[PDB]
RNA sequence: GGUACGGCGGCCAUAGCGGGGGGGCCACACCCGGUCUCAUUUCGAACCCGGAAGUUAAGCCCCCCAGCGAUCCCGGUUGUACUGCCCUCCGAGAGGGGGCGGGAAGCCGGGGACGCCGCCGGCCA
RNA sequence: CUCAGGCGGGUCAGGAAUCCGCCGUAGAGUGCAAGGGCAAAAGCCGGCCUGACUGGACCCGUAACAGAGGCGGGUCCAGCCCCGAAAGGGUGGCCUAGCGAACCCCUGUGCCUCCCCGGUGGGGGCCAGGGAUGACAGAAAAGCUACCCUGGGGAUAACAGAGUCGUCUCGGGCGAGAGCCCAUAUCGACCCCGAGGCUUGCUACCUCGCUGUCGGCUCUUCCCAUCCUGGCCCUGCAGCAGGGGCCAAGGGUGGGGGUGUUCACCCAUUAAAGGGGAACGUGAGCUGGGUUUAGACCGUCGUGAGACAGGUCGGAUGCUAUCUACCGGGGGUGUUGGCCGCCUGAGGGGAAGGUGCCCCUAGUACGAGAGGAACAGGGUGCCGCGGCCUCUGGUCUACCGG
RNA sequence: CACAGGUCCCAGCUAGCCCGAAAGGGUUUGUACUGGGGCCGACGCCUGCCCAGUGCCGGUAUGUGAAGCCCGGGUACAACCGGGUGAAGCACCGGUAAACGGCGGGGGUAACUAUAACCCUCUUAAGGUAGCGAAAUUCCUUGUCGGUUAAAUGCCGACCUGCAUGAAUGGCGUAACGAGGUCCCCGCUGUCCCCGGCCGGGGCCCGGCGAAACCUCUGCCUGGCGCGCAUGCCAGGGACC
RNA sequence: CCGACACAGGUGCCCCUGGGUGAGAAGCCUAAGGCGUGUCGGGGGAAACCCGGCCGAGGGAACUCGGCAAACUGGCCCCG
RNA sequence: CAGUUCGCUCCCGUGACCCCGGGCUAGGGGUGAAAGGCCAAUCGAGGCCGGAGAUAGCUGGUUCCCGCCGAAUCAUCCCGCAGGAUGGCCUCCCCGGAGGUAGGCGGUGGGGUAGAGCACUGAUUGGAGGUGCAGGGGGCGAAAGCCCCCGGCCUCCUGUCAAACUCCGAACCCACCGCCGCCGUAGAUGGGGGGAGUAGGGUGGCGGUGUAAGCCGUCCACCGAGAGGGGAACAACCCAGACCGGGGUUAAGGCCCCAAAGUGCCGGCUAAGUGUUACUCCAAAGGGUGUCCCGGGCCUUAGACAGGUCGAGGUCCGGGGCCCCGAAAAUGGACGGGGCUCAAGC
RNA sequence: AGGGAAACCGACAUGCCCGCAGCCGGGCUUAUGCCCGGUGAGGGGCGGGGUGCGAAAGCGCCCGGAGUCACGGCCGCGAG
RNA sequence: AUAGGAGGGUGCGGCCCGAAAGGAAUGAGCCUCCCCGAAGGAAACCGCGGCGACGCGGGAGUACGAGGGGAGGGGACCGG
């Protein structure tokens, strides 16, 4: 039986957390800052449910191209299409 | 009862989650320890399988019964420890087939079997020096009831292989 | 510059749990009393207001351990289990094997580990 | 503020009423399925409130890559607000389900508009919310066809063919046990490994611009897992007979009753009255009893037309042999010139033979007895084959007679 | 199928039934011993219960019920809204089964063992009466018993357990009748054991007239490959025309 | 004449039928009338086989789904 | 003879009988002793002409040559499933101007599969210890109660598991950055426009399902849409990707004859015509002092076994290679054939 | 001269930045060619403007002049 | 009239035809000799290695080699 894709489809392990990492994460990831042109990895924090990108884009690396509110505008290349996402800094990590 | 060659092989995935398997049958083998489990026995004859095999609970029960009868007759209840080291977990199913064929062909449970790996011990008979020949004969009789090639080895208390050493003299 | 002093943090168990010894210049506490501020779906037990008669008994601070938990290094199991590419290699079949490239988990033995580190201030000098 | 559960202690009070202390990483709870997340909370108990709001942007998903009406979600700007000391939080439910185009209609709210102008009643238009299409990207909708018709499909069933052997038939390994003892004279549990394609099934690979079905008759041929006939081994084989097994396919394996039957059952004989393959051999060989059209009756089901792998009566079988095939009959060439005659036999075909009974051995061997063989030697029947018309019978459209 | 016979329904004439667009018309130069419309189907004995369901007929107090008409609102007039009157038809009541069709189930049953037969009671209208029954109806089925045969999935008689018989879509019986289906007996016979002779017409040869169906080209086999059953392909065998 | 035909069908069996046997307008033979044009001829132990016909010892349905086909009886008088 | 006939046999033959001439009933109509029968060889709705060249997603056909590039049968939607639309994949033309990334090395991130394991959730044999636990049943006692067991629940040991388990966890895959390599100013990545075809796929490896065949996806290698050289023929297997005329060397593989190339060389094995099979085709469990070997043993060269006397090696065990039995089918026959035994087998 | 359902309102003849071809100047290069610096039509991007929704912000469409006619060809729809 | 394949493809050999359009007496097939030759490429014999099949160094990159040229003899075929 075909199943359509939803936000939490097949995310039992991808969006799970380590048992020893249960609770609030350290505030550094929440309060980190980025600059235009910087490249950041998309690593979702399951506890924070706001500003979360689609899990299909988890683990990719994107380019910051602006900012709106408290969310960063991240551009990715899915195949040959440019996709723009609004991701909270808690779901982001600097490259290197 | 269908031929055992249908289930002898382990190509299919493991099917042992009773929480989600509906109508899974209850075991037909209930005794796994016999003789004197706490006895102090010098030697242990273990029967290993040569290939990864699935042994049906029917075959396990038949081997248990015949080996136990032989051991009781020729050794004595207080002079051996016959143990089966594997429990049947895999659930054997069958296609439930006026009368459709291959339509909705997922099978319904029909039996149980134990899945083993290469060079895995199936059963162990602990005995003293005198009853080693009887233990070997019982192991051979058990092996004759299984769907694969099996061999036997003799170990001391520590676990060293001394089969040739002992059987030679 | 010292200090078995405190406040705000970083990594978030190699830092935890459980034990042993040591301390009261200042500082942190226990604690004396509830008119005023505040509160009990009763209780000044907590929270809050007012202080020093006593105490270092313990929170706290200094030092130590390897019982549990965690986790880093080395040696054995072992280049074992498993696996990417090629194959006119074997096997009745299941499946295995050769060449080049990767490589565990668990267990055993010997060490490590009873946390590092940053900003500021108090007291003394 | 901290749960579920547990431990020790308490008047009624016990397993469970209501309490007190300790342990307790969540083993509780969330409005609801599952997954994930939540412990000075997102859980429990309280205070206030309505942001479950108005005017709009950009982006992700349904729908990766890679197009989308509708729908859901995320990040924001402004307005008016809620909570809080403040930071900060609020565009419903901790995240993922609980729902839906066009046309038409109802409601709110302000504006535009109705054919030469102006007023009134009424109509039309823009924006927002609502009434549903579950076949859920949105026709309003019951059946028979056996009187059927058309276009196709081997993209798709029934018979047959092909693959497989679950099932079917037939073997093997081990040996618990039954056999006075004795596992293997015979049977052989519980288990396990195989062979054939002779039952049924599964698949849908060839065949739907057509390959005619079951059964019977006629005829040909082949396999052995052998029923009898030939020769042997073990025996719980005294003889006569039995049980198990081996080599062996030259020959035989027949006649009848009911039934369309194959099959199965039964009768009298027999040495036996074996199982199968050949497009379930054989309809350009036959028959047409069964099956499967068109007529009709009964039972049951349906309001009905009708239906029934339920009975029952009737219901068509086309052929001038093109090639090859086998059966017999002829004309040529070649075989180092032609012709007449008699031979040889490389090869092919055969069953040219098969099988009962009777007399003696012999009422002997064997055996307590009953009962009862064999080697050898003679006779003859039946089935099959190849010939003949002296005898017997048919015919004798020559012939003679009534 | 029809048929004579049985029985039911409509109709007193400008009727009942029917053709048609209408005008007019058929039954009708007719008149209930008649015209029209269904079902069964000579003849003999008979045809039981049920009106809840569907249908038909009569009543219709009462509810609903279209247009038209009336009243009030609205419109300088209408459109429009509310109410009153309200036929037929439905709701409602009754008759009607030789109208369509139905005629089960348990609680039970006891006395002898089965049997249960009379017999009492509830779900909905009633619970199959007289007859017939393994039947053109019976699944199990080749039911069981008896006769017929040496042998009987047949036929005849009986039993009742009627999957799923039945009274006018009639039940049962029936003399005579039948190119209807079905079983048995005497006799007869080449149907058969088991086939053999003979007659005439074809077949065959010779002289004439003289086509058509059909036709990719061709045309030997065994075991294989292949779209899985090949004269043509592969390896072999054989073969003068 | 119709059926495409010098078609074994249909139309038209629409009107009539000497002698013998015989109940008979039956079957058979024959007179009148007609024909040899229901139109290709010839050959032959010259077969097998097919279609029409006759017979067949002993048995008498053993055949077959089923006595299909054929055979048995057969007219008249008397009894019954 | 005949688009319904002929022969024998059979039925009615004074009646509801048979036939003839003149008339009437005409197509959703007539007529019908009811068979959907008959109505001019036509009847479940006649014939003729017209609408009409009706329509169909279904079947068939579509005509000259060479040259260049060259697919697809997979995603969403449809009363959609033999049919269409939007995309993906092909081709042709044009604008733009400085980059791009199929492969690789190192780095920064993501993962929870194979394997493994019990630290959670659910399963699992036995033993030991602790708990009166609504267990439960007995001894014990008028009754309240104790003493026994068995069971339930915890810790440990022992022996086992998981597609809907995970304290751990690869190979490997993906995103991005630097570089090597390659492509690109003879114009790539990219953008615009015109024209399509494709919506049945098959073989092969892997995954779920099924007794199996098979069905359903996935990998893009080969046929489809592909020549040549081989596997005996063979779609798919091996070499190999091909303009035309010549010369040479090699690939797959092959060398006893068919048939080009060795009756080639050394060491060993097989006695079964086993085999003469890379894969498309290939028989098992179980057994063999049959042979050739390896490794462990106990006795062990006047002493070990076979039968207290001889007087040289025995007696076991676990394995490896080849072979043997287990092994029955239908037209006569299949290592491709002949045939092959220090080989022409392995 | 576009925006809007309608009433109706009603825009850059270049303010600025990158920049290919071409042009100019310089260096290497035998030459071609390469590199560097300016100007750069066409191209891209800002800024500003008209109208529709709004309280406004902000967005959609549009604005710094290329269209029109003809011959021939491919394709889509309807007619057989 | 002893021979097997969808009737054809590659190469040549018999028998036959062969004026014109094709070459050719301004020389055809043919015979002899000389030169250069791409990729490729031997052997006689000498020494050595290997149990052996055989190989290594020299001979030698030699003879030969697709093709590209030249000279001599003969005198009518070659292509088709």
């Amino acid at each position: 039986v075909q199943k359509a894709h939803s936000f939490r489809r097949k995310t039992r392990k991808k969006l799970s957390k380590h048992p020893r990492r249960r609770g609030l994460p350290p505030l550094t990831r929440f309060l980190q800052e980025f600059e235009v042109g910087q490249r950041v990895h998309i690593v979702i924090e399951p506890s924070y449910h706001k500003g979360m990108p689609d899990p299909r884009f988890h683990g990719r690396t994107g380019t910051v191209v602006g900012k709106r509110g408290e969310a960063y505008i991240v551009e990715i290349k899915d195949g040959s299409k440019v996709k723009t996402l609004f991701i909270h800094p808690v779901h982001l990590r600097p490259q290197k | 009862l269908r031929p055992a060659k249908i289930d002898r092989y382990v190509d299919k995935p493991a099917y042992t989650r009773r929480e989600y398997i509906r109508g899974a049958p209850g075991p037909k083998i209930t005794i796994f320890d016999m003789g004197n489990p706490a006895g102090d026995f010098e030697f242990e004859v273990s029967l290993h399988t040569a290939e990864p095999v699935q042994i049906r609970q029917n075959a396990l029960e038949a081997a248990r019964q015949q080996v136990n009868r032989y051991l009781q007759k020729n050794v004595g209840r207080s002079n051996y420890h016959f143990k089966i080291r594997v429990y049947p977990f895999q659930v054997l199913r069958e296609n439930p087939m006026y009368g459709n064929g291959m339509r909705r062909p997922f099978g319904k449970p029909i039996g149980l079997a134990a899945r083993l790996k290469k060079d895995q011990k199936i059963l162990s008979i602990r005995v003293n020096r005198q009853h080693l020949k009887f233990a070997i004969e019982g192991a051979r009789r058990a092996a004759m009831k299984f769907p694969c090639k099996c061999y036997y080895r003799i170990y001391d208390k520590e676990g060293n292989d001394v089969t040739t050493k002992i059987l030679s003299q």
